[PDB]
């Protein structure tokens, strides 16, 4: 009990998760466009897919993609997919241009970090792809729902009864 | 031959020590500065003051 | 080992390459009169400095780790300073920690102990007002390529004009002296702008040069109290050369006083045997030795 | 604890008293003089570190401010923040020397195990508590040497269950990291002036101010005949590193490795790191 | 050892004889559900406490050191605390600590995170706008006669009149409860004046009730904090009864079995001469002993 | 040092480990263990204390509200701020108690010297810690205590100088006097421990259960033999004062000499006079 008490004193204790949650309003957006939205202070890009832009950003070849252990969501929501990422360089920090001539996709002026319209790792000396921020569609597109992902923070019972 | 008396001396050598490391830079210091002290600035606001209130008008 | 004078960097700091920053310092030589040798803080600069701060470049900036008592004996005195600083407002939503000592809940007449804040209550209120780039705090801005001269070449670098390939996007100027040499400050300075209260001319270099010098004053290691710890070094410096000979005649003369010794050795050829020797020696360490080694 | 045979030297105040009053130390040069240099340099540390501890409150958001303030009104602070950081230098500087002084000699004899190795130790303390040192600056400088410090005490567990926690809090400079922090710099800057004295008993069993052999048998008393020399060559190297530095930098100077030490955290958001750079002793 | 009652000092505890300490604790028995046996906060009483200190009280007073997600998990919910709490606004000269982290600068709707605070920025504020008087902070208010019971006394005790000689100045009002009977509170709970969310009747005894559990519920040895810490009280209890024999059985019996000796002294006749006794023995403390004593 | 002949037991890791591991106990009864009582409860303050050294930022303006907001947030620093709190009144119980025994059994004769004072001026630093720890708590009753051991200590001057100023800052709580005596606090509370163990280990000398010489010869083994009851008889005593509280201070009670700590400095400038009253041991 003694050394319970103690470690759990060293290790501080979150008692409750602070609200995140938060509606977009995407969809009046016309397809083919990035729109920029901040969410817990933070840049985000929100774009719409079409079937055709596919083809284009998925074929390319399998050693472009670095990082292939990286998973890629497209929500599929109404008429066309919507795809919501992170605008930021994971190698720094700073925020990618929303738009290149080689791809349609993002890119960083610091070291020509190289990033699709998926998000991924393109000729760049960064670990990892945009990080994906957790969120869902369930107004058939007309909206998105975002929330930070909730990991499990123990004990959460504050009160015996 | 009167141990605290030589303590005494050596206070004093001490003493004069710190007055002869200090007294020259210090003496010198202040007066190379002479002209940059705030007194200079305020006779010189006061002398301005002065001119711009004689010659003025209603 | 040695370090390329072109490259940007100077003496082999790397960074710092997209400014213009050997200007004064290496390239050049400003004269400041707090960092000559037995040098000084010019009152009548850091007052005309101060008043220069407070008539402008006072509604966008601060300093808010300092408060302006310490223009009490170089700059200003307590009256005419309180009268002054008497000029400005600061409400409660300014302190950075009232912790009960602050009661008001209006706005009212600052004095020479409140720290000095800008107009604005937070950097985000100051930041929205400027076009959302927020005016530097100027305590311990020390710390810029080229120390005081920083603030005096920013103020005055308005006059080239950009190369080609380099935009400069609507509301930014051109300032070679700033990083990327865009900067979100409209120049401020012009002749006439201030009328200083000892009628010194008041041409933009001259405000610049006053600007300076009073950002600088109120500075903790570069500011009001390096010129007194230089003449303190000097002083020191001085007793430890007029020291040094007595410390040779303590130690080293002593040393070879008691190596001033004669030797002398006999043949001993008794019948005593030298047993001792065979039998005997103390070892400090020996308990490390007893079982574990040369066995 | 059989394997444990015993101690060289008892440190009780009487046979310290006793062993420092009947010590005997060989004539000798400036060069085998940097251990008396680190041991002086840390107990000034000790000293201006603690009048420097009733100044720092350790909460972020008050350090720099408190800093600021306190160097105007209270009088000689800002001289003893100065001697912490001169002395960290020279404190650098004479270790490093002492190692290859030693080094140098081939020390690594059976002999110089118990002086070589409790030095090390000492050596390899005086590291860390260095480095919680830099924390309290509260800098964007502390932030990176926290994150460095956090991501490689986070390699050992493959960043798998925050085992940093407990000191590195969110691997970020808040209240409860400075807090530890601070208190654990303090604890242990103490405890390195008793190791230096443990290791200094360790390494009079066989010093030698050079490799060579010399034959003599008297000695130099320690308390006033060698110390008053130590003394004297301490204030000669300390007046070469005031020539050395009054001439090596400019009164004002462009392009400094301070300037990353503008940033102060939780004012400043946004890290410069295109300029980041530590002091000259985590340079390498 | 032995103390008088009819002093007015409870249990031989002075300073308070000017006021109505022993209402409902020693001369009465209130019952509250969090400080009996088992008992427990009642989440309904905390609601309706927290809805009267929101739409009467507050008004007035505060308090600095709690905020209101104390109510997470007992009374309100977050998305309900939010909503309830987004009705008030805090500007940013109430912040004890503005910090860098509040960069507001006008007022904005308050959040659960955000401390409780009055209307009034400080306590002089509050003070001007209360006829010179301040409503005291109801943090730690449970440092009072009574405990819980003296926010229930004085919501409640307005109804007796002065005696003669006590004079009642104008804008104080006679409540025996408080310190030296005189108050600057006006009567504030009147029957209706809260409509609750539950439909629970609104008359000042249950208004009263439902406010001190909630002014109960949110301090930190009382509290929100006490019934498991009693729970668990009682729980180690338990096992310290539970543990005493086996402590018995390891140390008394175990000793007892030890001392079972048996002993026997024979006549030993050998011409051996008992050398050891009468040249043996050691002693630690010597060196104490040596040059000093006995001699 | 001629004058000092030496120390009664060298405090050597290995020594202490053997002297430990190798000491009996003569057979005894409960009230000739509240030494020990004394010691585990010290060396619980020590843990908990240690608990509250992260939590407490000695500004005086956020003592309270820093207390307040890691009670809720954190978890169990009210709990290690009730043990260090009740451990301080058990010490007191346990400390007193060890006198009064002591006392009655005409523990003055020569050969219990080294244990009775060893042991006293344990007590007396024992009592400076308690009143730092009050210091710290930043209440009224915090600063009439500051007041009256100021007082105390310029009376010794006269009235004349500010002799008191290097640690009564102004004979007010503020932030100077706050840190030091913290700091002052955490330092001779580890003291303590130390202090208690040189008493330990002298006392052992002439220990005796009753003032009666019993002629028994065999004694216990301290390890587990002494231990186990000497840890039993502070269960023991722990629950009886438990028992006793539960009875004499219901929760919520009319009247306690606690209502005085409601003030809490800089935030109420008014002090309730009629009602002063402090913590039980400091009563007298
Ligand atoms: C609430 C209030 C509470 C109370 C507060 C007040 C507390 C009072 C404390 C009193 C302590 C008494 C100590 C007695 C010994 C002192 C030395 C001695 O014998 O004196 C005779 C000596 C006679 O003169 P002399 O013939 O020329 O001889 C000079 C030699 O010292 C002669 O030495 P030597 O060459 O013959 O041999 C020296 C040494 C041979 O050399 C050694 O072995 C040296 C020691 C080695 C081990 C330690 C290494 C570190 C060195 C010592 C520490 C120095 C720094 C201390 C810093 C303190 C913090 C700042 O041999 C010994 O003497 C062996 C014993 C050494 C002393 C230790 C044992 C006795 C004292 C302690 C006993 C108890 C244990 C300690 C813990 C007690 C806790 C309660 O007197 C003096 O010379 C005194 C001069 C004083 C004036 C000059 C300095 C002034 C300061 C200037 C700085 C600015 C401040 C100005 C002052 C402000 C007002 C204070
Ligand atoms: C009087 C007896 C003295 C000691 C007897 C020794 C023999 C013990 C025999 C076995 C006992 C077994 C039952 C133990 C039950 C403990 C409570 C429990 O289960 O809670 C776990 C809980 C975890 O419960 P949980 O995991 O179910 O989560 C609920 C969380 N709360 C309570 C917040 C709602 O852990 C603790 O609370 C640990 C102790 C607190 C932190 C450290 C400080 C301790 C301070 C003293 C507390 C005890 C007061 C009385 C004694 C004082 C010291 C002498
Ligand atoms: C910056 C780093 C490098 C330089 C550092 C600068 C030096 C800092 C420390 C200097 C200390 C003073 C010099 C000591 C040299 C050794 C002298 C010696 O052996 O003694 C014999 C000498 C004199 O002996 P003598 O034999 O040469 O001559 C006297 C003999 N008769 C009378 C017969 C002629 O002692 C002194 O003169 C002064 C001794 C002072 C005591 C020694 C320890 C001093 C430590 C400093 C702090 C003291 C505080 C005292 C107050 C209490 C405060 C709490
Ligand atoms: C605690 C602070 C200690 C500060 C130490 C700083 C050094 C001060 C002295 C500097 C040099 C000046 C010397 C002047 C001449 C002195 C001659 C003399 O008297 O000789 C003494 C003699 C000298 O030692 P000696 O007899 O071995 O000398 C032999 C001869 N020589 C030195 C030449 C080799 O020794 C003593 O009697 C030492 C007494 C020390 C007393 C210390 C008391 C400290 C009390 C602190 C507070 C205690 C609180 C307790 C808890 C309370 C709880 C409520
Ligand atoms: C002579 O008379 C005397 C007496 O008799 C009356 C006394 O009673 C006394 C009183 C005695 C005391 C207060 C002493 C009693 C002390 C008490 C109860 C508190 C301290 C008790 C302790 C057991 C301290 C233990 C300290 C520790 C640091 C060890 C922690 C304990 C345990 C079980 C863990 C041990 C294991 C580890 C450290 C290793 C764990 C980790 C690994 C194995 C992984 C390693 C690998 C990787 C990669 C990390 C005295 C002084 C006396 O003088
Ligand atoms: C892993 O986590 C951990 C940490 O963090 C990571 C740790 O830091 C730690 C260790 C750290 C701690 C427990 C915190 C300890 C902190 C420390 C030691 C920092 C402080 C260090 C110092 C050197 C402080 C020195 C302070 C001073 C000199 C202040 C002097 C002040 C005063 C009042 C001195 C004068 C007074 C006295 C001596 C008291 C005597 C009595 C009187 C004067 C009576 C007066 C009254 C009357 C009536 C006469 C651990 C164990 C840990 O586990
Ligand atoms: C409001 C109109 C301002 C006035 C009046 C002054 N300055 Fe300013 N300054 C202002 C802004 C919005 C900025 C940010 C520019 C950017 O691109 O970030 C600045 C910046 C500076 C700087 C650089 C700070 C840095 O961290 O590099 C300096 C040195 C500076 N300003 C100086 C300065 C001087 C000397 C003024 C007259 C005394 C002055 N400023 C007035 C806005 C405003
Ligand atoms: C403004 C009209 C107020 C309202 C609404 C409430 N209270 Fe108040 N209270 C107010 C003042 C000006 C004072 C100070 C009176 C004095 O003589 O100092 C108070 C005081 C109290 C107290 C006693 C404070 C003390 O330190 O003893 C209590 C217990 C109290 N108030 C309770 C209370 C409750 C429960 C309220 C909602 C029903 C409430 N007050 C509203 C001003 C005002
Ligand atoms: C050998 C002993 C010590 C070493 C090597 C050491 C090292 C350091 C270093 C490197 C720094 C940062 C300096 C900088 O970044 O410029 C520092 C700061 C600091 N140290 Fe130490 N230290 C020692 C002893 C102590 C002690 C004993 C204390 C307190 C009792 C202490 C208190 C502090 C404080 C408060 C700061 C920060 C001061 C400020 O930020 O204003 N130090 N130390
Ligand atoms: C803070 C760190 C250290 C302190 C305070 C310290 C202190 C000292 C002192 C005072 C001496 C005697 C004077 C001298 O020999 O010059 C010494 C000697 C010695 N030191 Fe250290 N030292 C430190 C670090 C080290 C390191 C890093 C090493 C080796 C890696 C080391 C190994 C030795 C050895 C072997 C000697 C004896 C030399 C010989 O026998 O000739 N020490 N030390
Ligand atoms: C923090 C305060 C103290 C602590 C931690 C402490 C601790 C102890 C411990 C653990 C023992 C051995 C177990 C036992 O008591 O039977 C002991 C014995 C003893 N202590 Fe203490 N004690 C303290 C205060 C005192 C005081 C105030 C006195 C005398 C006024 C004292 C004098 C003694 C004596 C005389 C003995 C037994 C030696 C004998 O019988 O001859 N101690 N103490
Ligand atoms: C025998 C050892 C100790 C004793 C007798 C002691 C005594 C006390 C006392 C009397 C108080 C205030 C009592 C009250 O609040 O009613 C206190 C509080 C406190 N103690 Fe200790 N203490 C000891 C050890 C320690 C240690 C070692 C530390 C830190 C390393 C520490 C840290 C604190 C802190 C921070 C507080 C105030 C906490 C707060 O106000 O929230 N204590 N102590
Ligand atoms: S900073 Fe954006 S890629 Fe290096």
């Amino acid at each position: 009990l003694y050394a319970m008490g103690v470690i759990g004193r060293l290790n501080g204790w979150k008692r409750y998760e602070r609200d995140t949650y938060s509606e977009v309003d995407i969809g009046a957006l016309p397809p083919g466009e990035v729109m920029q939205m901040v969410w817990n202070g933070t840049p985000i890009f929100i774009r719409r897919l079409t079937s055709n832009e596919v083809k284009e950003e998925n074929e390319l070849p399998s050693n472009t993609l670095l990082d292939k252990d990286k998973e890629v969501i497209l929500s599929d929501a109404g008429n066309t997919k919507v795809i919501v990422v992170s605008a930021v360089c994971t190698h720094l920090g700073c925020i990618p241009i929303p738009y290149l001539g080689a791809y349609k996709g993002y890119v960083c002026i610091c070291h020509g970090s190289v990033y699709d319209k998926f998000a991924r790792v393109r000729q760049g000396p960064a670990l990892l792809n945009l990080p994906a921020i957790n969120n869902s569609i369930h107004d058939e597109g007309t909206l998105v729902c975002m929330e930070q992902l909730k990991f499990p923070h123990e004990p959460s019972q504050r009160f015996w009864a | 031959y009167y141990p605290f008396l030589w303590q005494f001396f050596i206070l004093g050598t001490s003493f004069v020590w710190f007055h002869v490391c200090y007294d020259p830079w210090l003496a010198i210091y202040q007066a190379n500065n002479a002209h940059r002290s705030l007194e200079t600035a305020l006779t010189k606001e006061k002398a301005h003051k002065k001119k711009l209130a004689e010659q003025e008008e209603s | 080992f040695i370090y390329r004078d072109d490259i940007g960097a100077f003496w082999g700091i790397k960074g710092y390459e997209e400014l213009v920053t050997e200007v004064g310092t290496h390239k050049g030589h400003n004269y400041w009169p707090q960092f000559s040798f037995l040098g000084t803080y010019d009152s009548g600069s850091v007052r005309r400095g101060f008043q220069v701060f407070a008539r402008n470049c006072g509604n966008c900036h601060g300093m808010i780790y300092k408060k302006y008592d310490y223009l009490l004996d170089k700059a200003y005195r307590q009256l005419e300073l309180a009268q002054m600083v008497s000029d400005f407002t600061i409400h409660p939503a300014h302190q950075h920690f009232k912790q009960y000592y602050y009661q008001e809940w209006d706005e009212r007449d600052r004095v020479i102990c409140d720290h000095i804040y800008p107009p604005y209550f937070s950097q985000d209120q100051a930041k929205n007002a400027n076009g959302g780039v927020w005016p530097t705090d100027f305590s311990k801005i020390k710390l810029r390529p080229g120390g005081i001269n920083y603030i005096y070449n920013i103020s005055t670098g308005y006059h080239f004009t950009p190369p080609f390939g380099m935009d400069v996007p609507k509301g930014k100027y051109f300032n070679p002296y700033f990083d990327h040499m865009i900067i979100g400050m409209p120049r401020q300075l012009v002749d006439g702008l201030v009328d200083y209260d000892d009628g010194t001319p008041a041409s933009t270099p001259q405000m610049a040069y006053d600007v300076s010098n009073f950002i600088n004053f109120m500075q903790r290691r570069v500011g009001y109290k390096r010129p007194d710890k230089m003449v303190r070094y000097y002083m020191v410096f001085t007793g430890g050369l007029l020291i040094l000979p007595f410390k040779y005649f303590k130690t080293k003369a002593y040393y070879r006083n008691l190596l001033s010794l004669r030797w002398e050795m006999y043949a001993v050829r008794d019948g005593v045997y030298y047993n001792h020797f065979k039998y005997g020696g103390y070892n400090s360490r020996a308990y490390q030795f007893r079982g574990y080694f040369w066995a | 604890m059989e394997w444990n045979k015993g101690t060289y030297m008892s440190t009780s105040i009487k046979k310290i008293v006793q062993y420092f009053s009947v010590m005997t130390v060989s004539f000798h040069d400036i060069n085998s003089l940097f251990g008396f240099f680190t041991f002086l340099t840390i107990a000034s540390q000790l000293v201006s570190g603690t009048m420097l501890a009733f100044s720092l409150v350790p909460e972020p958001m008050l350090i720099p401010m408190v800093r600021e303030e306190e160097d105007v009104e209270d009088l000689y602070t800002d001289d003893f923040f100065w001697l912490h950081e001169r002395g960290v230098d020279m404190l650098f500087i004479f270790s490093y020397f002492h190692l290859f002084r030693k080094i140098y000699l081939n020390n690594f004899e059976y002999e110089q195990e118990a002086a070589w190795k409790s030095g090390v130790f000492t050596f390899l303390l005086f590291q860390v508590v260095v480095f919680l040192g830099l924390v309290l600056c509260c800098t964007h400088l502390s932030d990176i040497t926290l994150a460095i410090a956090a991501n490689l005490y986070d390699t050992f567990f493959a960043g798998k269950g925050k085992f940093y926690w407990w000191i590195f809090t969110s691997k970020e400079l808040n209240t409860d990291t400075i807090i530890r922090l601070a208190y654990l710099h303090y604890v242990l800057a103490f405890f390195l002036a008793y190791l230096g004295l443990i290791h200094g008993v360790d390494m009079h069993y066989d010093w030698k101010n050079e490799s060579s052999m010399d034959g003599l048998e008297t000695e130099m008393i320690w308390f006033d005949e060698a110390l008053s020399n130590e003394l004297g060559a301490m204030i000669e190297i300390i007046l070469i590193v005031m020539i050395v530095c009054f001439f090596m930098y400019p009164e004002p100077e462009a392009l400094s490795y301070e300037f990353f030490m503008w940033g102060d955290i939780g004012f400043i958001n946004d890290v410069r790191f295109l300029s980041v750079a530590p002091h000259w002793y985590f340079r390498p």
